[PDB]
C-alpha cells in the first residue's frame, strides 16, 4: 500500500479472552506506560541501536491516537469477549484481563503492572531480535524446549 | 567514474509550486525498491 | 539515524519543516513543541547492511567453553596468546564462514576478524 | 591531608516506633525532575476506583505543574529490607525501614484525545494522513 | 530458596533498577520469570554451580543455563525436565576418582 | 502429587462463601489418605492388596478426607465455627 | 498551606541519606529487642584512592558485614514520611545506595536452610492414614 509499506511491519498482540488483537503499544499504555520513552525502555535496552528503533516506529503511530491508560484500557476493553456495557465496566474488564488473564506467570497482584510490561517488553525485544537477524528462530523440535 | 552511483530524487515542482511533502517520499521510497521494475 | 524524544512529555519528535525558515525541525505530536534538527537525514535504510559484526559480538563470550581456542592467532590489544573463534551464524548474510576472534585474557575482550 | 585518609564512625539507632512512616520515592533519571521550581505540592490517593491499598496521586505546583503517579512496588521483601541512614546532631546515624516503595513517572497534560474521539480515528488507524494534523483538527 | 539466595546475592530487582541499567547487565530467568539482573554472571553461575553439587539450597534437578551471547541466566525448577547424570570435568579431569 | 499437588490444589480452592441475612463459609485445610481399602457387601473395610484387585476386577484406590472448617455468621454479634474431621 | 501540603524543606537544604540494603536476620535480631536504642556501629574506612565500608554486628545482639556501594547516577531517589496527623514532609534525597553481604560462606548457608525449613511450616502435605476414616 501507498502508506502502509511506508510505516513498515507493526507489531500487534493476541491477550486471551480477546476476539480480536490489539496494537502492541496499546498493552503498553494500558499497563500505566504512558509515554514513548518509557514504552520503549522497556523493550530497547540500548537506545544506541538504530536499527531496534527503526522497527517499532510503526507500532508508535499505530497506537498514536490512544494516548491515555484509560483510554487504552477502554480500547482493550472495547474488544473484549464479553464487551461491557458502558465505558466504566469497559476499563474494569480490560483491567481484569491484564491483571490476571495476561502473562499470569509474571504475577496476578494488583500491583504487578511494572514486572508484566518489562517481560511483555521483553517479549517484543525478542521477537525485533528475530525480525532483525540477530537471533535464530525457536526450534520446536529441540527436546529442551519440551516438557 | 565515482566509486558510489548516485541517484538524487525530487517531487515535481508544479506540485511544490497534498499528501505529505516528507511521507510521500517513503511510500514512493517503499514502493519503488519492490513494486518497480527495472 | 538519531532518534529524539520530546522534552515535555517524552514522547516520539517527527521531523517537521518550516516554511518560514526552510529549516528541519523536529515537532513533537499532541505537544504543540519543536527543535532545532541537525542531522538533516530523517530516514535511511541499507539494503546490503554491512553492519560490522564486531559490534554486534559480546566480549563474554571467550567464557564459553563449547567454543574453539587457538594458539595461533595472538591479541593484537595485549599479546595474548589464546584467542576464541567462531562464525557470526546470523541471518541476513547469506555467508557465514569467516571466523571472528575474542581475546581471552581477563578484561581484555578484543575483538578482530582476519 | 586529613581526608586522605580519615575514619568515621557513628552509632546506630533503631527507635521501636516513629510517629511518621518512611517509605521511598524513585524518580526515573530521565524525568530530569528538579525539586527547584516545586513551591508546592499535593500527594493524595486517586478517585478512579471511586483506600490505604490504592495508588497514590502526586500534582506539584497545581494543575499547572507537573503531575506524577505513584505505585506501589509489586515485589515484597519477604528476604529483604531496607534502611535509610539520616545525619543528625548527635553524631550517630539512625536506620528507619522502608514502609513502602513508590515509583512516580510524569504525567503529561494537553488536550489528549477522548475514548469516543479515539472510536473515530479507529476507522482511519491502518490509513492516516499528516499525523502533525490529526491534533490540530482536535 | 532460588530466589530468596539470588536476592541475597548481587542481583538487582526489576522494579528498583532503571533501564538504562539492563544493556550491560544479564537477566535473570526462575522458572521463564525475569526476576532480575546482575553485573557477574560468570560469578554467579560458579556459585549456582557450587551450591547445586553441593545441595545446599539448589536440587539437583534445578537446571541453570546461561546464554553468553545474548547475556541472559535461564533458571529452571519446574517439572517434566528430561535430564540425565553426567561426570564433572574440571582441569581436564574427572573429580571422580 | 499425592503429598503436595492434591494439597495445593485444595488449599488453592477458594472458600466457598454463601449469603442467604446468615452467611456460611467453608474452608478446606488437611488431605488425609487412607491405604487402599475394599469395602465387602457386609460394609466392612479391609485393606485391598494389589493382587486381589487384579483378581475381583477392583480399583486400587485409597479413600481421601479433607479438614472442612465452616463458620456461619447470622449478623448477630455471634461467630459459630465447626469443623469437620476428615470429611 | 493545606492538608494535602508537602513539607519540602528537606528537599531545600539538599539533605543526603544512604540507602542500604540488608538481610532479614541483621533485622530480625533487631526486631527482637527493638527498643534499646543501640544495635551495632557502622565503621567507615577511607584511603588515598579507596574507600570501604563496613558493618558490626553488636556482641549483645549476636547472643562482620562488608558493604558495597552501589552507583546511583543511574536512578535518582527521594526519601519522604507521612505523619500521623496527616503531615507529609520530605526527608532528604538519597545520596548513596549500599548493600550487605555475609562474611561467612558455608556456615551462613546452614543459617538460610533453617529460614527455608522454617518457612517451610505452613507448607502442608497430605498424610497417610493407618485406618481409614470411620
Ligand atoms: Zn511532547
Ligand atoms: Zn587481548
Amino acid at each position: 500500500g501507498a502508506k502502509k509499506s511506508a510505516i513498515g511491519q507493526r507489531i500487534v498482540a493476541t491477550l486471551p479472552y480477546i476476539k480480536q488483537e490489539v496494537p502492541i503499544i496499546i498493552v503498553f499504555r494500558a499497563l500505566g506506560f504512558v509515554s514513548d520513552r518509557d514504552i520503549l525502555e522497556h523493550i530497547i535496552y540500548d537506545f544506541e541501536d538504530p536499527e531496534m528503533m527503526e522497527m517499532v516506529k510503526p507500532s508508535l503511530d499505530e497506537a498514536f491516537v490512544i494516548q491515555e491508560q484509560n483510554v487504552a484500557l477502554n480500547f482493550i476493553g472495547s474488544r473484549g469477549a464479553k464487551p461491557g456495557v458502558t465505558k466504566e465496566k469497559r476499563i474494569k474488564y480490560a483491567k481484569e484481563v491484564l491483571q490476571k488473564e495476561m502473562l499470569p506467570h509474571v504475577g496476578v497482584s494488583d500491583f504487578c503492572e511494572t514486572k508484566k510490561a518489562y517481560f511483555l517488553g521483553y517479549m517484543v525485544h525478542r521477537l525485533l531480535l528475530a525480525a532483525l537477524g540477530r537471533r535464530e528462530l525457536d526450534d520446536r523440535d529441540h527436546y529442551g524446549n519440551k516438557r | 567514474n565515482a566509486e558510489k552511483l548516485v541517484l538524487r530524487i525530487r517531487i515535481m515542482n508544479s506540485d511544490e509550486n497534498k499528501m505529505d511533502d516528507d511521507v510521500f517520499l517513503r511510500c514512493i521510497e517503499s514502493n519503488m525498491l519492490t513494486d518497480m521494475t527495472l | 539515524v538519531g532518534i529524539r524524544f520530546c522534552q515535555e512529555c517524552n514522547n516520539m519528535l517527527y521531523p517537521k519543516e518550516d516554511k518560514e525558515n526552510r529549516i528541519l525541525l523536529y515537532a513533537c505530536r499532541n505537544c504543540d513543541y519543536q527543535q532545532e534538527a541537525d542531522n538533516s537525514c530523517i530516514y535511511v535504510n541499507k539494503i546490503t547492511h554491512e553492519v560490522d559484526e564486531l559490534t554486534q559480538i559480546i566480549a563474554d563470550v571467550s567464557q564459553d567453553p563449547t567454543l574453539p581456542r587457538t594458539e595461533d592467532h595472538p591479541c593484537q590489544k595485549c599479546g595474548h596468546k589464546e584467542a576464541v573463534f567462531f562464525q557470526s551464524h546470523s541471518a541476513r548474510a547469506e555467508d557465514a564462514m569467516r571466523l571472528y576472534y575474542v581475546c581471552t585474557a581477563p578484561h581484555c575482550g578484543h575483538r578482530w576478524t582476519e | 591531608g586529613p581526608s586522605s585518609q580519615n575514619v568515621t564512625e557513628y552509632v546506630v539507632r533503631v527507635p521501636k516506633n516513629t510517629t511518621k512512616k518512611y517509605n521511598i520515592m524513585a524518580f526515573n533519571a530521565a524525568d530530569k525532575v528538579n525539586f527547584a521550581t516545586w513551591n508546592q505540592a499535593r500527594l493524595e490517593r486517586d478517585l478512579s476506583n471511586k483506600p490505604e491499598d490504592q495508588p497514590w496521586l502526586l500534582r506539584v505546583n497545581g494543575k499547572s505543574g507537573r503531575k506524577f503517579k505513584g505505585i506501589k512496588k509489586g515485589g515484597v521483601t519477604e528476604n529483604t529490607s531496607y534502611y535509610i541512614f539520616t545525619q543528625c546532631p548527635d553524631g550517630a546515624f539512625e536506620a528507619f525501614p522502608v514502609h513502602n516503595w513508590y515509583n512516580f513517572t510524569p504525567l503529561a497534560r494537553h488536550r489528549t484525545l477522548t475514548a469516543e474521539e479515539a472510536e473515530e480515528e479507529w476507522e482511519r488507524r491502518n490509513k492516516v494522513l499528516n499525523h502533525f494534523s490529526i491534533m490540530q483538527q482536535r | 530458596p532460588i530466589l530468596e539466595f539470588l536476592e541475597e546475592w548481587s542481583m538487582e530487582n526489576l522494579e528498583e533498577i532503571s533501564p538504562a541499567a539492563i544493556a550491560d547487565a544479564t537477566k535473570i530467568f526462575v522458572n521463564g520469570c525475569w526476576v532480575g539482573i546482575h553485573k557477574d554472571p560468570e560469578q554467579l553461575m560458579n556459585t549456582l554451580r557450587k551450591l547445586r553439587r553441593q545441595m545446599d539450597i539448589i536440587v539437583s534437578e534445578v537446571s541453570m543455563i546461561r546464554d553468553i551471547r545474548e547475556r541472559e541466566i535461564r533458571i529452571y525448577t519446574d517439572a517434566g525436565r528430561i535430564c540425565r547424570p553426567l561426570l564433572i570435568v574440571e582441569k581436564q579431569k574427572l573429580l571422580l576418582k | 502429587f499425592i503429598q503436595m499437588s492434591v494439597q495445593r490444589i485444595v488449599e488453592d480452592a477458594p472458600p466457598i462463601d454463601l449469603q442467604a441475612p446468615p452467611r456460611y463459609l467453608l474452608k478446606f485445610e488437611q488431605i488425609y489418605l487412607s491405604k487402599p481399602t475394599h469395602w465387602e457387601r457386609d460394609g466392612a473395610p479391609s485393606p485391598m492388596m494389589p493382587n486381589e484387585a487384579r483378581l475381583r476386577n477392583l480399583t486400587y484406590s485409597a479413600p481421601l478426607y479433607v479438614d472442612i472448617t465452616k463458620t456461619v455468621i447470622k449478623e448477630g454479634e455471634e461467630q459459630l465455627q465447626t469443623q469437620h474431621q476428615k470429611t | 498551606a493545606e492538608r494535602g501540603e508537602l513539607d519540602l524543606t528537606g528537599a531545600k537544604q539538599n539533605t543526603g541519606v544512604w540507602l542500604v540494603k540488608v538481610p532479614k536476620y541483621l533485622s530480625q535480631q533487631w526486631a527482637k529487642a527493638s527498643g534499646r536504642g543501640e544495635v551495632g556501629k557502622l565503621r567507615i574506612a577511607k584511603t588515598q584512592g579507596r574507600t570501604e565500608v563496613s558493618f558490626t554486628l553488636n556482641e549483645d545482639l549476636a547472643n562482620e558485614h562488608p558493604f558495597v556501594l552501589q552507583s546511583v547516577g543511574g536512578q535518582t531517589l527521594t526519601v519522604f514520611t507521612e505523619s500521623s496527623s496527616d503531615k507529609l514532609s520530605l526527608e532528604g534525597i538519597v545520596v548513596q545506595r549500599a548493600e550487605c553481604r555475609p562474611a561467612a560462606s558455608e556456615n551462613y548457608m546452614r543459617l538460610k536452610r533453617l529460614q527455608i525449613e522454617e518457612s517451610s511450616k505452613p507448607v502442608r502435605l497430605s498424610q497417610q492414614l493407618d485406618k481409614v476414616v470411620t
